[PDB]
């Protein structure tokens, strides 16, 4: 029921004024389920790409973070090939930075500003952090070519 | 009726503390020939606002955990002895979250550890 | 390149493997890199099939070993692997790391000082394997030349706690030294350093420090370890108190020290006679400048430990008696005033600690009241019912109502307890002299009775006795 | 006696836990089985019946009870402790924290007892609800990863006892994962 209080006031707030660069909405597929989009920021190689994220609350949110992955597939240090984010948000303390003071809206502003600011520190794809940290060119290469292959239409 | 009530305050803990004070110094002056607004009024030297709804109607007064007003009777009850949060929440919602943190210690029917908003030490009494 | 040393390690050891170790020479470095970009389960297969290809009976294959250790001990912290393959590398290596003589070892944890000092361990997982090469080095009866490998040990550790340790890796050194044998002198150099940093640390990084200092502390050094803490906290209590003439910040720190070295005193019962014997004032008649505000907060979290309760509150009459002679004997002379400096007297720091009470230190106020009726019911009048017999009992039970008047306005749950007692001790005995409690009870009521519409029973049940009670008793 | 007492008058006896609990401490600490057995039963009925503070201290004595120790009093402690997981273990959960820290004082405790501690705190650990803290699982294989990495024997054995229990509660496909890479670990420690 804290849940239904919750989803209630975020759908709102998300269906009238969502972070920039950001939309959710309760997906028609999965009614249960929120189907949110990340459009790609400028100045990054993820530009002119729309991420499909796939957003389930689980029953005891607030207390416990949305799960968040993306469908549409991303090449990113801190998200795998099967869309799962490495970010503390996303986990319960003392491990993980979950509070209810925190909402959809707020995790996927860090999940917008990871993609700016990849994390070499807590790389899920060692491969592409490598990548990422000694060869920005074939990294921003690949994440671009990765947003033209998946990302388009 | 107009003998004293049994009456107590919700509120912040840096908020409440005067008005115990000012109630125990004041309590002799209560009178029942006066009505009890006008006994109450002049015992804790205040006023009251007659609904201030306009204003402050969307203002954010609800639990900051579960974002409601009116959880099954509930009101945000429990606040932060803060002045930068300020945050009111609920009884259910703040122990279901207390309940968890490993930074959270129970003495009887108390309940120690950190505001969800500003990481402040919060009390909460059962 | 792999799967060569895979087929060479399936059949036999010491005829391909080491063949095959006699071909590159070059770049296992690269090699881990690309093991640890494709899959970490293939660098530990290799991992195995190395160490068995270079056995350390041949001294071609301890090199090798020597150069893939600083190889993946670098790797491990400096490349951000995945966490799975990191624990499996450490354990390897860890694993391998007895056979071995002395100085290859010691070489080794010579590069741990000089990353460690200097290095920014970037995670300091590599740290997992430091206890068992020291272990190693314990065990190695194998002489050195400089030696056995413990008094190795002792060099390393010597320079390694002497030297300079960075802000960030202070708690990894202690948590890691909680494994290896140390005797008193080892030990009491990690704790001596690991108190040296307090200082120069956040004030939320000292209550885990303190932890694993205490589970640390029970091989040799308890005196120590506590007479740091309470040291350490009684000088920022009195920085506080000169800045006054961090607030929630220092007590919500001091309130779980307390709870912390009282875990740790039901966990050993020594480690409170220890705490005790530095802190009893009344050693021979001398106060101390041990005491504080936290140090006793201390002791009246001691209190409910049933085997302590009792000294611990005894002491703390006996020194509150010793302040108040002090007090009385400087105040009636001159003669001390101009030679002694004016020392906070034990009253004053009670009160001091029934002010920082309010917060969080439901574990301490249940000593104060025992403390405060304790006052009250040894140094109540008598003799009707003069200075000595008088003054530092009037001040003692005078203090008693202090506090527990102090407690009754902002402890809202000794209410009852505080009332229930008084009113047990005011009913029944009518024959001792009662005549500060009623006085202590006056001040109570009056101040809130609001508060006592709480606990309202408690009256109106000793109402009953008001029937066999004399007569100045009932008025009053 | 003791059962229809706490069974029955557990209202009026609510408010008298901390005595309850003074008592349980005493019972235990002397010989003579029967004694410690009905010592077991005020802590039992003490965590079963009252509130979670009392729970809470409940599981707080049993701790100081195994660590301090010696060896009747340990075995004792770690039979409730056994009882009252499979009773409560959701109760027991938010205690887990001073459970945990009972491997910082393994240095006490006999091979058989550490079975049963290790099996207490992996049969706390795999609840499927509670992955959410697998913070003591992290630090178990921590203990584990030492142990193993020992020339002492004595030392070995609890790595390999405890690893091996651990196995066996998890065994009810990256469960496989860690259980087959633990093993192995095992079986090259051992070899
Ligand atoms: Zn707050
Ligand atoms: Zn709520």
């Amino acid at each position: 029921m804290q849940r239904a209080s919750r989803l209630k006031r975020e759908l709102h707030m998300l269906a009238t004024e969502p972070p920039p660069g950001i939309t959710c909405w309760q997906d028609k597929d999965q009614m249960d389920d929120l189907r949110a989009q990340i459009l790609g920021g400028a100045n990054t190689p993820y530009e002119k790409g729309v991420f499909k994220l796939e957003v389930i609350i689980p029953e005891r949110y607030p207390f416990e973070p949305p799960q968040i992955r993306f469908l549409t597939p991303i090449y990113h240090p801190n998200i795998d090939s099967a869309g799962r984010i490495c970010l503390d948000v996303l986990k319960l303390p003392p491990k993980g930075a979950w509070r209810p003071s925190l909402n959809i809206a707020t995790v996927l502003t860090s999940i917008q500003l990871l993609m700016s600011e990849p994390n070499p520190d807590d790389p899920l794809m060692a491969d592409i952090s490598s990548e990422f940290k000694y060869n920005k060119p074939a990294f921003l290469k690949n994440a671009r070519q990765w947003t033209e292959k998946h990302a388009r239409q | 009726p107009t003998m004293l009530p049994e009456c107590f305050f919700l509120g912040a803990d840096h908020v409440v503390k005067p008005l115990g004070i000012k109630l125990s110094r004041n309590i002799h002056l209560w009178d029942p020939e006066n009505s009890v607004l006008q006994n109450l009024k002049d015992v804790l030297e205040i006023d009251f606002p007659a609904r201030a709804i306009l204003e402050k109607s969307d203002f954010t007064m609800d639990c900051g955990i579960c974002y409601a007003y009116q959880l099954d009777g509930t009101i945000p009850d429990q606040v932060c002895d803060n002045s930068q949060c300020g945050q009111p929440f609920h009884q259910i919602c703040l122990y279901e979250w207390l309940r968890g943190l490993l930074t959270s210690r129970q003495s009887f029917n108390i309940i120690f550890g950190e505001c969800p908003y500003c990481s402040k030490p919060i009390t909460l009494k059962m | 390149m792999d799967q060569k040393i895979l087929s060479l390690a399936a059949e036999k050891t010491a005829d391909k493997l080491q063949e095959f170790l006699q071909t590159l020479r070059e770049g296992d470095l690269t090699n881990l890199l690309q093991n640890q970009a494709v899959k970490g389960k293939v660098a530990g297969a290799l991992l195995r099939a190395i160490f068995k290809g270079s056995p350390c009976s041949e001294e071609a294959g301890t090199l090798r070993r020597r150069k893939i250790y600083t190889c993946c001990i670098q790797l491990v912290e400096s490349g951000d692997l995945q966490k799975e393959i990191v624990s499996e590398i450490i354990g390897l290596l860890m694993l391998e790391a007895h056979h071995f003589p002395g100085p290859l070892l010691v070489e080794l944890a010579n590069e741990f000082i000089s990353a460690v000092r200097e290095g920014s361990l970037v995670n300091g997982k590599s740290l997992e394997l430091l206890p068992i090469i020291l272990t190693a080095l314990a065990t190695k009866k194998e002489n050195l030349a400089y030696l056995s490998g413990e008094e190795c040990k002792k060099q390393l550790i010597n320079t390694l706690c002497s030297g300079r340790w960075d802000q960030q890796y202070v708690i990894q050194l202690t948590s890691m030294f909680k494994d290896v044998p140390l005797t008193a002198e080892e030990v009491e150099f990690v704790v001596e350093k690991a108190l040296s940093m307090f200082s120069k640390m956040n004030l939320q990084e000292i209550p885990p420090l303190v932890y694993q200092l205490l589970v640390l502390s029970s091989k040799g050094s308890r005196k120590s370890v506590l007479e740091g803490i309470i040291a350490f906290f009684s000088a920022l209590d009195k920085q506080h108190n000169e800045e006054q003439s961090p607030s929630g910040e220092l007590r919500h720190v001091e309130g779980t020290i307390i709870l912390h070295i009282v875990f740790a005193i039901k966990l050993d019962y020594e480690l409170g006679r220890e705490l005790v014997k530095h802190l009893k004032v009344g050693q021979q008649g001398d106060s101390n400048n041990n005491l504080s505000p936290f140090s006793i907060a201390l002791l009246l979290s001691v209190t409910r430990i049933q085997r302590f309760q009792d000294q611990v509150l005894d002491l703390l009459k006996t020194s509150v008696v010793k302040s108040f002679k002090d007090l009385q004997l400087l105040q009636g002379s001159k003669f001390l005033q101009n030679l002694v400096p004016h020392r906070s007297y034990v009253s004053t720091m009670i009160l001091e600690v029934v002010k920082n009470s309010v917060h969080s230190w439901d574990h301490v106020t249940q000593g104060l009241v025992e403390l405060g009726f304790i006052l009250m019911d040894s140094y109540g009048p008598k003799k009707v019912l003069p200075s000595l017999s008088r003054m530092p009992n009037q001040h003692a039970c005078k203090l008693g109502a202090n506090i527990l008047l102090e407690t009754f306005k902002i402890h809202e749950m000794i209410r009852q307890e505080i009332l229930e007692q008084v009113l047990n001790r005011v009913v029944t005995r009518a024959s001792s002299p009662i005549s500060h409690f009623l006085d202590l009870l006056s001040n109570i009521v009056m101040y809130a009775p609001l508060v006592l519409q709480s606990c309202s029973s408690k009256v109106t049940e000793a109402f009953d006795y008001l029937s066999f009670l004399p007569l100045q008793t009932v008025q009053r | 006696l003791l059962q229809s007492t706490f069974s029955v008058h557990y209202l009026v006896l609510k408010d008298m836990c901390s005595s309850i609990l003074s008592l349980a401490q005493s019972l235990l600490h002397s010989l003579d089985q029967s004694i410690i057995s009905f010592g077991s039963l005020l802590y039992k009925y003490a965590f079963k019946f009252f509130d979670t503070y009392c729970q809470q201290e409940v599981v707080g004595a049993l701790v100081t009870h195994i660590c301090s120790g010696n060896e009747a009093e340990v075995d004792t402690a770690l039979d409730v402790l056994l009882e009252l997981v499979v009773l409560n273990p959701s109760a027991m959960m938010m205690n887990a924290v001073f459970v945990k820290g009972i491997l910082d004082y393994l240095d006490n405790i006999s091979p058989q007892q550490i079975r049963k501690l290790f099996y207490v705190l992996s049969t706390l650990a795999f609840s499927k609800q509670n992955e959410a803290s697998s913070h003591i699982q992290d630090d178990m294989h921590l203990v584990i990863r030492k142990q193993l990495s020992s020339t002492v024997f004595k030392y070995k054995l609890i790595g390999i006892i405890g690893a091996v229990t651990m196995a066996g509660i998890m065994a009810a496909d990256e469960q496989c994962t860690q259980v087959t890479s633990l093993l192995q670990l095992v079986h090259s420690c051992s070899e």
